[PDB]
């Protein structure tokens, strides 16, 4: 579970960065689309796979205000995802191991965009944000 | 392994421009630090039990040095890793028993610290040519397990 | 989360095996070493690692006997476990990589031995369950 | 990969007694089951929406057999597998962009049908060395991804 200090270093983190949205969102999934090229088929439908392409734009705020969401409820991260973990598992059929590629990029974006302020501990902190975003994402899946 | 040109060049440029020192530190602070059960594998170290102590300690310092010359040799051979890495693969495995999955934790502590140090110009293209080059090094460390 | 399908299913196989502490939990921990020997490290102070060696026998008893406790408070596994989990974590120093191959080698031996009674829905719920387990045990790690 | 002749032949005397149409339906049977998100991959084969229904699909069936065949062959291989698997592997990634770690949940569910279907003659040791096969199965299949 996360502890206080990781809930304060989270929402730091997130106070630094939620304000680019899009930007860190479209750098991550695109990111995650690039390096990690398995994961482009459930993209398939869009023209443009790029960091600059509008629909990784639009999809990227998605992703990191679904985020947000979840860190302004961290203490509930099951409750606030679990609507999209629903979706993730019985619409869009993502396979699950699929969500630490994401969270692998995020990280690498944060540090990327924040590198003072994503010291170790925060990056630590971070990580464990984000697995239980992704333990709690794939818990609709069987 | 087969490598394109930009993925070759976008691999020796960034690593032209690598302090191997202080991302070597960096990468197997954030290993010591985010994952810390790795910390038994380094008993010699002495205390590595937080980060502050991690990130002061000398030997912990000198050690991540040495993981980052040793991704220098992994680029140097990076048509014949597999082979290249054949001792250090078994060392890992036989003499130490590091579970695997550590691999991949200090891959992803290291592209973190290559985003951080070199901010904008890690583009896209140039992480997911790291993203490949740890690839292989996770998989040539990894194949003296079986 | 484990449903109550889940829930009867694991009480149901392991009501079937628990009667047989010992002999399963020798075979799980010999199979876990034998067939992953990375693992063996953490028994080396054991003289014999074999399925007959006396203390993989008294050892064996107790991982089965733990997770018996864990399957009669199979509602909360993480109260159930979170002493063993510091254990594991602090005084043993296990890497919590290790604790999915035990869970293999223990549905392993679940086949081997109650084949009929271990269906594809029984292993489902019984794989559900250990990792349950296993995230549990993973908790106090970071 | 090295065997040892104890290795080679627990491998091939347990494979004489492999009905490979009933071990790998239940093979399959189980992936699909026990992971479930897999059944996306196998669209063609109608509904495998649920245990029963998986269980009585003939085209599970005839893929479960299709596969152990290719174990087969993976064993007739057992010396050259990266190499005699190099086409599969390249249509696991390129055409059907399977994650890896279905490779191994389908090895586990592989081992777990054996130790069914062999109950105490699946010793220890004849266990380890199907392990390493399923291994070496898994690392072939996982090495066209880079
Ligand atoms: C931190 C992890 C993740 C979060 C927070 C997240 C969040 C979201 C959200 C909020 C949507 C809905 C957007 C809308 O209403 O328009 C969505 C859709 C989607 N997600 Fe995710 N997701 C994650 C991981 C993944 C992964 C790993 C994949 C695939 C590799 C994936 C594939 C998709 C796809 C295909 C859609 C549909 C998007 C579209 O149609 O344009 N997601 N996700
Ligand atoms: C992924 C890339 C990694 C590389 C390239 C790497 C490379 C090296 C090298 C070159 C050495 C010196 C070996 C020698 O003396 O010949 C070494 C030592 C060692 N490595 Fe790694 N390693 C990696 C990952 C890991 C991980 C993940 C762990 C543990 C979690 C680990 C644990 C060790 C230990 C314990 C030593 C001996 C250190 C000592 O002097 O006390 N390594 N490694
Ligand atoms: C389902 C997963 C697991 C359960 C339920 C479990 C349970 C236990 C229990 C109850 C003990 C204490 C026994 C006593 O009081 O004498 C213990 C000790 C131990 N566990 Fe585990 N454990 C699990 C996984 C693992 C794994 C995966 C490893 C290593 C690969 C491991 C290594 C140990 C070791 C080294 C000890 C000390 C045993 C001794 O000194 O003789 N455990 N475990
Ligand atoms: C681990 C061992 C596995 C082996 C040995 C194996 C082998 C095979 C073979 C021989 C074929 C026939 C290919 C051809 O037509 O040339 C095949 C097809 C296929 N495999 Fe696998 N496979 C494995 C794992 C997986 C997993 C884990 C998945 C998905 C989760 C998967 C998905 C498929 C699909 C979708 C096809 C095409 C089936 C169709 O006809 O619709 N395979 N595989």
């Amino acid at each position: 579970s996360l502890t206080s200090a990781d809930k304060s270093h989270v929402r730091s983190i997130w106070s630094k960065a939620g304000g680019s949205a899009e930007e860190i969102g479209a750098e991550a999934l695109g990111r995650m689309l690039e390096s990690f090229p398995n994961t482009k088929t459930y993209f398939d439908h869009y023209a443009d796979l790029s960091v600059s392409s509008a629909q990784v734009h639009t999809h990227g705020k998605k992703i990191i205000d679904a985020l947000t969401t979840a860190v302004n409820h961290i203490d509930d991260i099951t409750g606030a995802l679990s609507s999209l973990s629903t979706l993730h598992a019985q619409t869009l059929r993502v396979d699950p191991a699929n969500f630490k590629i994401l969270s692998h990029t995020i990280l690498v974006v944060l540090a990327l965009y924040f590198p003072a302020d994503f010291t170790p501990e925060v990056h630590l902190a971070c990580d464990k944000f984000l697995a239980n975003v992704s333990h709690a994402l794939a818990d609709n899946y069987r | 392994v087969k490598w394109t040109d930009s993925e070759r060049f976008a691999i020796t440029t960034l690593w032209a421009k690598v302090d191997v020192e202080r991302v070597g530190a960096q990468a197997l602070v954030r290993l010591l630090v985010v994952y810390p059960w790795t910390q038994r594998y380094f008993g010699a170290f002495g205390n590595i039990s937080d980060a502050a102590a991690i990130a002061g300690n000398a030997k912990v310092h000198a050690h991540g040095k040495t993981v980052l010359s040793s991704v220098g040799i992994a680029i140097a051979h990076m048509d014949d890793l597999a082979g290249a890495f054949t001792a250090l693969s078994a060392f890992h495995s036989e003499t130490l028993h590091v579970d695997p999955d550590n691999f991949e934790h200090f891959g992803d502590c290291l592209s973190i610290v290559l985003a951080a140090t070199f901010g904008t110009a890690y583009t896209p293209d140039v992480h997911a040519a790291w993203q490949k080059m740890i690839a292989v090094i996770i998989s040539a460390l990894s194949k003296e397990y079986h």
